[PDB]
């Protein structure tokens, strides 16, 4: 109710992320109430092996 | 448990029972065991067959024909003497064999793909012929004498092509084998050992001689 | 003329340098009988390099002072002369080759980004799809220039960048 | 033979493969032809 | 859709559709995209429209020549007997080509980009004939012969375009190794069909026909 649809993909807008301006489908929205609510998730790897992230929902836009 | 196979009490492949012409259980390479790998290996054993059929029929036939007093070549080195006084070149002779090879051969490859394809009639309007009844086994127009519209026949008259095709492709290579020996004709090998046992191989090479 | 050079066939220098070739291949060729295998092969090499030297001196390609063969690149030069081969049309055929190289592998690696896992597909290729692309793509020209003009190839700026 | 087909997508194929047919055509090529510098024309 | 140019089971893709001389003949995929696909028809159009007019200059100005009616000379030197007569537009002639060209082409381009766009006070008095009916189909210029409701004889057409383009390549591929016309290849395979054959002029191999 407050982040995006889950399951809907969206990209990413943090400047200094590894993952920018591709787009990675949501977990879950943290509806708890939270800085950095939307939690995204990514196949390809980062630089750390990591595949997921948690961003704030004034940096995430619509899909292409 | 049901049909004689090739090396009696080993477990036949799970591939192939006895729907193919000529099955005996015997691939010990996993070859042809997926659906389109046997249907594309049965069609080429086919071909095979009916190539190494008329190859050794021909030339056990020029061969009987030289030996009886025609003037016949042997099977090898015939293609060199009966080019250099023939009126038609090589090259312009191969070509026209190649030229008239792949428009059947693609009509075939093309049936093996997409059966019953040919035969809509587009080639000057042939319909019912060009359709291919099985996997390798065209009618209609190739099987003129009603010789195969009884499967009771047929199922039996086509498991001794393949038998026939296998020995003859087995001559085959005797004739290869049996010419880079005695360098004679495959005729004369059979003369000079009917009436003499005593000639039989491993005496002018086959086996290795320094002492 | 051109840039000093002279046409190959006048260059003293390089006559003197087919004899030298000839004679130092003629002084260990007389090693050996005229039956052995080195002999023969020591005669065939003679043959072919006695085409070399032969064959180069037609349609004209400059030798300078030092009698060898010198490759003009310039369009112009191999123009309003005979060097059009030199090195302008092996440019071309290379353009094409490199064309066609990369065509195909692009199309390859696009159409295999929309199936699951397509790393696995960089470490075990799709041989039949490689080999159907391959067979398609002596028309790039065509489809890379109708393919630009189309937008397909150009991504609406939505890459990782960080200025 | 299927996992078999599928092990020839990797190195030991195309990259062997390929390149084999490359390393050959291009010797051909120059054994045939024997010592080209310069195209026809 | 007219026949299939492989007889037996190759879908078309995108050929479905209606339009002239539609064989389903396009294993590149060059046509996928619509627009090009509507420009590449009328490049047909314009290559067969060419080359059946340059192929009749080359075919029936030189059955007459064999036959010794007329001695005009053979089209791989038509060209360099011009310059050299007495009274010669000597090559003033190629800008003079592309300029008259040229300004027709662009006609013709824009047309193709704006369909039947031509201003009412463009050209002098004859704007209106200009607008074509279609795209490479235009209407001002067949006279008679194009009223009909049979319009489907564009088949015929674009057959012959067709044809014509495969006789000035096979023209060019032969002035080139045959050293003869046409016309003298022809009487000449007519004379001695086994010898004047491609397979002894054009490819490397046969050459070798050392017994
Ligand atoms: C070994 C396989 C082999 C095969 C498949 C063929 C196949 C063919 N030969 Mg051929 N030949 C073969 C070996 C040889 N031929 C010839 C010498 C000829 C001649 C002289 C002629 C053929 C001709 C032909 C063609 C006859 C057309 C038809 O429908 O029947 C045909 C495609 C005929 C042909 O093409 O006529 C147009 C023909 O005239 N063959 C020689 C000896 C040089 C051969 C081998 O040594
Ligand atoms: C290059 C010629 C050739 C080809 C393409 C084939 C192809 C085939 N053979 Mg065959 N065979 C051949 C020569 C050939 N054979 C010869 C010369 C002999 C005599 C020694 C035999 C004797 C033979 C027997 C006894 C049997 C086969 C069988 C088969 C089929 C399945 C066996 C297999 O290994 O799968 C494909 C093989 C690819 C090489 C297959 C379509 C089996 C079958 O069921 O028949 C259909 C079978 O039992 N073959
Ligand atoms: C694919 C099988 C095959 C092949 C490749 C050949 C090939 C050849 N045969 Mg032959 N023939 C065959 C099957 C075959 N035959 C069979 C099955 C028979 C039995 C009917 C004959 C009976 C036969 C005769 C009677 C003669 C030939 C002759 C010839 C040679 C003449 C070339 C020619 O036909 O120009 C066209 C040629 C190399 C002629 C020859 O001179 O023998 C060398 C010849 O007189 N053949
Ligand atoms: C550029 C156009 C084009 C091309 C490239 C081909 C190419 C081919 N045609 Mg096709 N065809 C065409 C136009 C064309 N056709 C048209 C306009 C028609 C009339 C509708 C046909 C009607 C036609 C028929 C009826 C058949 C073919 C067949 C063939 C194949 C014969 C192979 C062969 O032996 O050739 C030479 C090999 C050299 C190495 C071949 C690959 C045959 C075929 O496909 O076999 C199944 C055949 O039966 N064609
Ligand atoms: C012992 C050899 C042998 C045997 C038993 C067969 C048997 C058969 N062939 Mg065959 N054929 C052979 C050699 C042989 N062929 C050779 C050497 C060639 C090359 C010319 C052919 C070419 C050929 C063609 C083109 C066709 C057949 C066909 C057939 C089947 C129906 C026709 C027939 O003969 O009716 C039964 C005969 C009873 C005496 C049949 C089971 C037809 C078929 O079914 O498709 C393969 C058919 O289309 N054959
Ligand atoms: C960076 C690339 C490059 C460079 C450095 C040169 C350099 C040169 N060109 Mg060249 N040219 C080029 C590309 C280039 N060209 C290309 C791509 C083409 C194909 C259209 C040509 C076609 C061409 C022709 C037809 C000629 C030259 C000629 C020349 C020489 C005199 C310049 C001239 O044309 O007269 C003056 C320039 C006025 C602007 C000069 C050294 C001329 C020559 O051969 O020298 C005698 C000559 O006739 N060029
Ligand atoms: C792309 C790689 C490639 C290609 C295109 C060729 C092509 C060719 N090879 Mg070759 N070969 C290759 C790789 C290749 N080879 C490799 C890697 C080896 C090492 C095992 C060989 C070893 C080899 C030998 C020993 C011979 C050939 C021969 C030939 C020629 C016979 C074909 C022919 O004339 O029939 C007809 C063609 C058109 C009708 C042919 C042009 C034969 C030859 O030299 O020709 C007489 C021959 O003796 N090849
Ligand atoms: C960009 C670098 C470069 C370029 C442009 C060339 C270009 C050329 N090389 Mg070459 N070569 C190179 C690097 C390069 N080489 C390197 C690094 C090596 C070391 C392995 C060689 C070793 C080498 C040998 C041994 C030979 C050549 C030959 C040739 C010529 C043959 C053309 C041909 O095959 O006909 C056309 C090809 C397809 C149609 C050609 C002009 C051949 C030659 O000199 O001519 C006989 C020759 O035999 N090169
Ligand atoms: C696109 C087709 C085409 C092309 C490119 C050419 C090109 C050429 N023609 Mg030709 N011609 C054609 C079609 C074509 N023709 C057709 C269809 C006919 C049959 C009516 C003729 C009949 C013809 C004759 C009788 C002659 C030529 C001649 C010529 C050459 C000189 C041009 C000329 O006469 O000056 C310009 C003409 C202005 C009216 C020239 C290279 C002349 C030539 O050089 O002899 C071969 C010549 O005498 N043509
Ligand atoms: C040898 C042969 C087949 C051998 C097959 C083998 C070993 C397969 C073995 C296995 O696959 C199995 C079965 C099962 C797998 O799981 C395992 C392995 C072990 C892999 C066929 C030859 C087949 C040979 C054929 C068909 C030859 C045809 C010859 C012709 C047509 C001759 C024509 C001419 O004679 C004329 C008429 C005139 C002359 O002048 C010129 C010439 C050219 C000589
Ligand atoms: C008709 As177009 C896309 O080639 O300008
Ligand atoms: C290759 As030529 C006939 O143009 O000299």
């Amino acid at each position: 109710e407050i982040g995006p649809k889950r399951g809907s993909l969206v990209k990413v807008l943090r400047p200094e992320s590894y993952w920018y301006n591709q787009v990675g489908k949501v977990v879950s929205v943290d509806q708890s109430g939270i800085r950095y609510p939307v939690v995204v998730r990514f196949e390809n790897q980062n630089y750390a092996g990591v595949s997921t992230n948690n961003y704030a929902l004034d940096e995430i836009e619509e899909v292409k | 448990a049901d049909r004689p196979l090739w090396s009696p009490g080993s477990e036949p492949p799970a591939w192939l029972d006895g729907s193919l012409a000529g099955d005996y259980g015997f691939d010990p390479l996993h070859l042809s065991e997926e659906p389109e790998m046997r249907k594309w290996m049965v069609q080429a054993e086919l071909v095979h067959c009916r190539w190494a059929m008329l190859g050794v029929a021909g030339i056990l036939f020029t061969s009987i024909g030289a030996k009886a007093g025609g003037n016949f070549p042997d099977w090898y080195d015939a293609g060199k003497e009966l080019q250099k006084n023939s009126d038609i070149p090589l090259g312009s002779l191969i070509f026209t064999e190649l030229l008239l090879f792949g428009w059947v051969e693609t009509k075939r490859l093309y049936d093996l793909r997409n059966p019953g394809s040919q035969g809509d009639g587009s080639f000057l309007g042939i319909t019912d012929g060009l359709k291919g009844k099985e996997n390798g086994y065209p009618g209609g127009l190739f099987d003129p004498m009603g010789m195969s519209k009884n499967e009771a026949s047929f199922k039996e008259a086509k498991q001794k092509e393949v038998k026939n095709g296998r020995l003859a492709m087995l001559a085959f290579v005797g004739f290869i084998a049996q010419h880079h020996a005695t360098h004679k004709s495959p005729i004369d090998n059979l003369l000079d050992h009917v009436a003499d046992p005593f000639h039989v191989t491993f005496a002018t090479n086959g086996v290795s001689i320094p002492h | 003329d051109i840039a000093g050079l002279t046409p190959c066939s006048e260059s003293k220098a390089y006559n003197k340098l087919e004899r030298k070739e000839l004679k130092v291949l003629d002084k260990r060729l007389k090693q050996y009988e005229p039956g052995s295998a080195p002999y023969l092969a020591l005669q065939a090499t003679k043959e072919r390099t006695e085409n070399r030297f032969k064959t180069y001196a037609k349609q004209g390609l400059l030798c300078g002072n030092d009698g060898l063969p010198h490759l003009i690149s310039d369009p112009g030069l191999a123009l309003r002369f005979n060097h059009a081969g030199e090195v302008f049309i092996p440019t071309f055929g290379f353009l094409y080759v490199a064309g066609y190289i990369g065509h195909v592998g692009r199309q390859y690696i696009i159409l295999s980004k929309e199936d699951a896992k397509p790393t696995d597909k960089e470490i075990i290729l799709d041989v039949p799809l490689a080999l159907k692309l391959a067979f398609q793509g002596w028309a790039w020209p065509l489809a890379s220039i109708q393919e630009l003009r189309n937008g397909s190839l150009l991504e609406k700026d939505e890459n990782i960048t960080v200025s | 033979m299927k996992d078999f087909t599928t092990y020839l997508s990797t190195a030991p194929v195309v990259g062997l493969g390929w390149a084999i047919f490359t390393s050959g055509l291009l010797i051909e090529i120059n054994r045939f032809f024997p010592d080209p510098l310069v195209f026809s024309f | 859709d007219r026949p299939l140019w492989y007889p037996g089971a190759t879908p078309p893709a995108h050929l479905d559709g209606s339009m002239l001389g539609d064989y389903g003949f396009d294993p590149l995929r060059l046509g996928t995209n619509p627009d090009r696909m509507k420009w590449f028809r009328e490049a047909e159009l314009t290559n067969g429209r060419w080359a059946m007019a340059a192929v009749v200059g080359i075919l029936f100005t030189d059955v007459f020549t064999s036959i010794g009616l007329v001695g005009l000379p053979k089209w791989w030197e038509a060209g360099a007997q011009t310059y050299p007569i007495d009274n010669q537009t000597l090559r003033t002639l190629a800008i003079i080509e592309f300029l008259l060209f040229g300004w027709v082409e662009t006609k013709r381009l824009y047309d193709l980009r704006n369909p039947g766009s031509q201003g009412d006070g463009s050209f002098l008095g004859i704007t209106d004939g200009l607008k074509g009916t279609e795209n490479g189909y235009p209407g001002g210029i067949f006279d008679p012969l194009g009223y009909s409701k049979t319009s489907p004889e564009k088949l015929d057409e674009l057959q012959n375009g067709r044809l014509a383009m495969l006789a000035f390549l096979g023209f060019a591929s032969t002035a080139a190794v045959n050293g003869q016309g046409p016309i003298e290849s022809l009487q000449t395979h007519l004379a001695d069909p086994f010898h004047v054959t491609f397979a002894t002029n054009g490819v490397s191999i046969p050459h070798f026909t050392e017994f």
